[PDB]
């Protein structure tokens, strides 16, 4: 049965052999096989960003740097300089910056895809694995198993991370989780979800 | 600030975007995209002024690079230059 | 020689795009066994058509059996 | 308060209004003689003028410049008596009425000339469904689950 | 045994005398459809068992404090006190902690079997049993599932159902809660009637 959903009847098109498959698909968006390998592709690249972004949302604002909404004011004021760990950049301009990164990320993405192997397209070797893990087929699977389950779990709270914005503005996550712990059974969604 | 570079740098990395970067996505687009009339393209079904130059679209480029690519990418340079040179003195838009 | 056609009070339904009962069911009455007629199947309906008639003529392939 | 508007109670004009109205009444009751029917009529239709903008003016209903009531249909909750209300009662009375001509069409269409039954009542037949409107929303929710509700678009034909 | 609601009337013919509480009475046809049957036997249990938690615990504090030994409000003032939570959190832990519990019974009714395993403890599940009446640790003393003690707690969930309505409806004409009105109904029987509270 459907893993995800105890005592209910799993997919046709699922039940495969998938790193992270519970036969989780209620709009049935995953029928074309051609489809479902750009799918798989298209969630582990979701999933790594979202990894990777959750520490940079989390850190300047625990040092005392601005929240991550904060940190972009800078580029709305004329006379705007970039700041880092309070070291003023040089080079903060907003042109060059709309710039170079426009014309390097577009070589680094366009690259990336001239690659033909569906299997290797998701998982390319060569120097984006410099230690080597591999080795091992069962512990390869296991850790693919552990990074996408890690990935989902950071969506989740990247996604949270808006919301608890746009309830509060002005506010940053950590403040929100402090004010949690400071009044538990005042300071909860509940005022958020009913309304005074 | 200074017309005579921003619009010099802005050309200059349209032009290697144009050559370097996205070359082959278009030029792969482009093969799958012909116009024709009832299955025929419009110089075949008889229409004597839809001929493809052909003068202007040879060249010694490795890649194929040509005079009406020089264009296209050139067209992109100018205007996003003096997009920059004009939202510098005062301009509020998109 | 076997008798073509089906048997008479069979239900049947209507193929025929220009009929009034299109996609409608209808009772077999007789069918023809005369090899040269066109349109040998009798059927008949509940319902009249616009100029009050409840029975018409067809062929075998414009008819299918439900059961 | 709600666009610019006031609440009758409040209201100038809508005392004003009241006022003409009243005088205007009492005009015409200043005619017959006291204890004459035409006198009582008069002073009947006077006392229900007064009790009905009394209650417009209690009720909480908002006015506008011209002095006349205005209704709000927005959603607001300070203002459902006006419009959701009364609407819940219409969608629930006509649902009965539905819900008991389509079981009668659905039952009769069994005999061998229904149409006999349509231009003539079967008021014994009917009698027992009639009751049946009063829980209409759950029967008509049970069978649309049942997929009872719907004919298919492909035996739909004449 | 299988009773009349009504002596002198047919029953219907898909109400043979199977299950626990049957006396013939369906005069607005809900339950013709075998499906519908089933849903609705369900819903009687869970509408009467909740029922009868709200009457006693409804009724109980009332006469508790009235007597003498509490002080406590009335049950339609309950909800406007002082409690160590604030009443959205409470809403927000009731809205999680059912619906967990609710999908988890609505599991078992949409397949018998399916949801019998523990999750956490991959060691315990419930043994066969039928929808509505399941067993093991929901019947810790472990009593006997007569058809007796079907029919009598059918009984009484249908009692107490009739019982809420007319505290709710009670209270939006007196005002006063139900061991007010019934002490004023014994104070003058013939005076103090749902007539006089109209006029
Ligand atoms: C954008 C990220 C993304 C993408 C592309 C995918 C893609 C896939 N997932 Mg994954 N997944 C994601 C995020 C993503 N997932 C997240 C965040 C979670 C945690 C909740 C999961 C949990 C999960 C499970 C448990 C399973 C999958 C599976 C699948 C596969 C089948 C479903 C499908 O066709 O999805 C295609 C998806 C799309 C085309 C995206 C549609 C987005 C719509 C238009 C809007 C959604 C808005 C959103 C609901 C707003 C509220 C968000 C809030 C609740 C956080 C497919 C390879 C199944 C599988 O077999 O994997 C191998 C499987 O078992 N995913
Ligand atoms: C997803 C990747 C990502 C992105 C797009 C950003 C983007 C940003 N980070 Mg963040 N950051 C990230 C990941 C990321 N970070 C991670 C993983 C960490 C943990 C190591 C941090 C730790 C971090 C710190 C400590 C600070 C930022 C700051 C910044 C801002 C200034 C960057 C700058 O001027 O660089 C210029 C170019 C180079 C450094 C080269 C910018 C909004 C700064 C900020 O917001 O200051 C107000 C800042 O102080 N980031
Ligand atoms: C060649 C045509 C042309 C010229 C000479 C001007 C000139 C001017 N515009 Mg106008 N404008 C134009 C086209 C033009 N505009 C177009 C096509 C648009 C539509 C997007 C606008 C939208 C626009 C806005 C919204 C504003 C101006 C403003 C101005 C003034 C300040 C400079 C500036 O910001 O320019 C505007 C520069 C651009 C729009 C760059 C265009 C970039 C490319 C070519 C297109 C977009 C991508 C100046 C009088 C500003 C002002 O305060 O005026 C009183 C101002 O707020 N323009
Ligand atoms: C497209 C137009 C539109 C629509 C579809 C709605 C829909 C709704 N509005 Mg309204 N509203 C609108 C425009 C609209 N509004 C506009 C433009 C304004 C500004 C003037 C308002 C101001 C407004 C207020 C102030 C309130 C609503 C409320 C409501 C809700 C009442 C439904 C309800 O409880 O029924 C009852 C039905 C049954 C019991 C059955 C509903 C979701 C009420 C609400 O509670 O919303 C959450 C409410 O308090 N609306
Ligand atoms: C059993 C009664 C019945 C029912 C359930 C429906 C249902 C429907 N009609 Mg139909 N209709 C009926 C009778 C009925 N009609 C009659 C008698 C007429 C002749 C005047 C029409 C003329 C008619 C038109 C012209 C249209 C519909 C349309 C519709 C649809 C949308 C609702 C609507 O616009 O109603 C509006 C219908 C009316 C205001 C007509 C009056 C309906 C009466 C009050 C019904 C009850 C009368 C009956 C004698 C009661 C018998 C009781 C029984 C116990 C003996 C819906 C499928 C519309 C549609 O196609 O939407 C897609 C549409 O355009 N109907
Ligand atoms: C449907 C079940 C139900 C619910 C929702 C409540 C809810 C409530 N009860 Mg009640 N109660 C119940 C059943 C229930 N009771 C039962 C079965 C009994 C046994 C007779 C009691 C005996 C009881 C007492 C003795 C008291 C409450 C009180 C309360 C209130 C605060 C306690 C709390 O919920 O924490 C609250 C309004 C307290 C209160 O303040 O009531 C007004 C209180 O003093 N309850
Ligand atoms: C079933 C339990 C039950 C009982 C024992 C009572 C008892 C009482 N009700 Mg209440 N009442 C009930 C149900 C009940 N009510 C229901 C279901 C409603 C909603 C229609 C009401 C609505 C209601 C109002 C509006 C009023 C009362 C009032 C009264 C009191 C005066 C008698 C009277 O006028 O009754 C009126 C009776 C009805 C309106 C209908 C009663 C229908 C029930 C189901 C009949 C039960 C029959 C059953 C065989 C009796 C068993 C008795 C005993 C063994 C439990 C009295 C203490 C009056 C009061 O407060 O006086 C101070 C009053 O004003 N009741
Ligand atoms: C059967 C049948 C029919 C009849 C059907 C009928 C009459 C159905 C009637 C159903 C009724 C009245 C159901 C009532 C259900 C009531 C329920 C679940 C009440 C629950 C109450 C609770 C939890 C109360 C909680 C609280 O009080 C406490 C505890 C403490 C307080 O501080 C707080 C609150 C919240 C107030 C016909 C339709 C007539 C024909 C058909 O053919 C056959
Ligand atoms: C590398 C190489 C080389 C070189 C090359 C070059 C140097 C090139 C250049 C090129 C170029 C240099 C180009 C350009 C182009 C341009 C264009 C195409 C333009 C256009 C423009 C426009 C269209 C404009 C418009 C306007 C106006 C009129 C007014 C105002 C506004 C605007 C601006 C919009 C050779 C040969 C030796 C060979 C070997 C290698
Ligand atoms: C925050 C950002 C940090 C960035 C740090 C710098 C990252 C630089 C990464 C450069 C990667 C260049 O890629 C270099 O190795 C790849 C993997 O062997 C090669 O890729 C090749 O090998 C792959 C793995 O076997 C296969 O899919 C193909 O044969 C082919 O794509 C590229 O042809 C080579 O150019
Ligand atoms: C705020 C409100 C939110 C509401 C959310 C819940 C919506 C629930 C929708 C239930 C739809 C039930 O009806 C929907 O499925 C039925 C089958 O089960 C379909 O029924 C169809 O298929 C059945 C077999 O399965 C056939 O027996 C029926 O003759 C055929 O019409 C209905 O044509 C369709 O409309």
């Amino acid at each position: 049965s459907a893993e995800w959903f105890p005592g209910q009847p799993r997919p046709a098109h699922l039940d495969g052999s998938s790193p992270g498959d519970f036969g989780f698909d209620p709009l049935g968006l995953a029928t074309v096989p051609a489809n479902f390998e750009r799918f798989k592709e298209s969630e582990i690249y979701h999933c790594r960003w979202a990894m990777l972004a959750v520490p940079g949302v989390l850190l300047p604002e625990a040092l005392g740097l601005g929240n991550w909404v904060k940190a972009q004011e800078w580029a709305a004021i004329p006379g705007g300089q970039a700041t880092y760990l309070g070291n003023p950049v040089p080079w903060g301009n907003l042109p060059t910056i709309l710039a170079i990164e426009f014309l390097a990320i577009a070589f680094a993405e366009q690259q990336r895809t001239m690659e033909k192997d569906p299997e290797k397209k998701k998982y390319p070797g060569g120097a984006f694995d410099p230690l080597g893990f591999s080795k091992d087929p069962v512990k390869f699977e296991e850790l693919k198993l552990k990074e996408i389950k890690n990935g989902r779990l950071a969506m989740l709270a990247f996604v949270g991370f808006v919301v608890q914005q746009s309830a509060y503005p002005g506010t940053g996550p950590l403040e929100n989780l402090g004010s949690h712990l400071a009044d538990p059974w005042h300071n909860n969604i509940g005022d958020i979800v009913i309304p005074r | 600030l200074e017309p005579s570079v921003v619009i010099s740098l802005s050309t200059g990395l349209s032009l290697v975007l144009g050559r370097f970067v996205f070359f082959n996505f278009q030029r792969e687009n482009v093969a799958k995209q012909v116009p024709a009339q009832n299955g025929k393209t419009h110089f075949d079904a008889g229409d004597v002024r839809a001929k493809e130059f052909a003068g202007i679209l040879k060249s010694n480029d490795p890649v194929g690079f040509n005079i009406v690519d020089v264009l296209a990418w050139g067209s992109i340079g100018h205007i996003v230059a003096y997009y920059i040179l004009a939202t510098t003195s005062n301009g509020y838009d998109p | 020689p076997p008798p073509i056609g089906p048997k008479r009070g069979t239900k049947v339904k209507i193929l025929r795009r220009e009929s009034y009962w299109y996609n409608g069911t209808g009772s077999v009455v007789t069918v023809d066994q005369d090899p040269n007629t066109r349109y040998p199947v009798v059927v008949r309906f509940a319902k009249v058509n616009y100029a009050g008639v409840s029975t018409n003529n067809y062929a075998l392939d414009e008819i299918k059996e439900v059961v | 308060d709600i666009a610019g508007l006031t609440p009758c109670k409040d209201s100038k004009a809508f005392a004003k209004r009241e006022k003409q109205s009243v005088k205007k009444l009492t005009s015409s009751l200043k005619k017959y003689a006291p204890d004459s029917a035409p006198a009582l009529a008069i002073q009947a239709t006077i006392d229900k003028t007064k009790r009905r903008f009394e209650n417009y003016g209690k009720f909480g209903l908002l006015c506008g410049s011209d002095g006349l009531p205005h209704l709000i249909v927005s959603g607001d909750q300070r203002h459902w008596g006006e419009f959701i209300t009364p609407g819940v009662l219409f969608l629930y009375i006509a649902g009965w009425i539905g819900w008991v001509g389509r079981s009668y069409l659905i039952a009769v269409s069994g005999e061998k000339k229904p149409a006999m039954r349509e231009i003539i009542i079967d008021v014994e037949l009917a009698s027992k469904i009639i009751p049946r409107g009063f829980i209409w929303p759950v029967a008509a929710y049970r069978e649309w689950i049942n997929g009872d509700l719907v004919v298919d678009d492909a035996d739909i034909g004449y | 045994a299988k009773g009349a609601w009504l002596p002198g009337l047919a029953s219907p013919a898909y109400l043979d005398g199977s299950l626990a509480g049957d006396n013939g009475f369906d005069p607005l046809a809900l339950a013709a459809d075998p499906e519908d049957l089933r849903w609705f036997v369900q819903a009687e249990l869970v509408n009467g068992r909740w029922a009868m938690l709200g009457v006693a615990g409804m009724l109980i504090p009332e006469v508790l404090t009235k007597g003498g030994l509490l002080n406590a409000p009335e049950w339609y003032d309950a909800g406007k006190g002082e409690y160590f939570a604030s009443s959205s959190t409470l809403f927000v832990i009731e809205f999680i902690l059912f619906h967990y519990v609710e999908i988890r019974r609505w599991q078992d009714i949409k397949n018998p079997g399916s949801v019998n395993q523990d999750p956490i403890f991959k060691s315990y599940s419930l043994p066969a049993h039928e929808c509505g009446y399941p067993g093991s640790v929901f019947n810790p003393l472990n009593f006997a599932p007569t058809l007796e003690n079907k029919e009598k707690e059918l009984a009484n969930g249908r009692l107490a159902m009739l019982a809420f309505l007319g505290f709710l409806v009670q209270h939006n004409v007196t005002g006063k809660g139900p061991f007010e009105n019934l002490q004023q109904h014994l104070a003058d029987p013939w005076h103090n009637t749902i007539i006089q509270t109209f006029s």
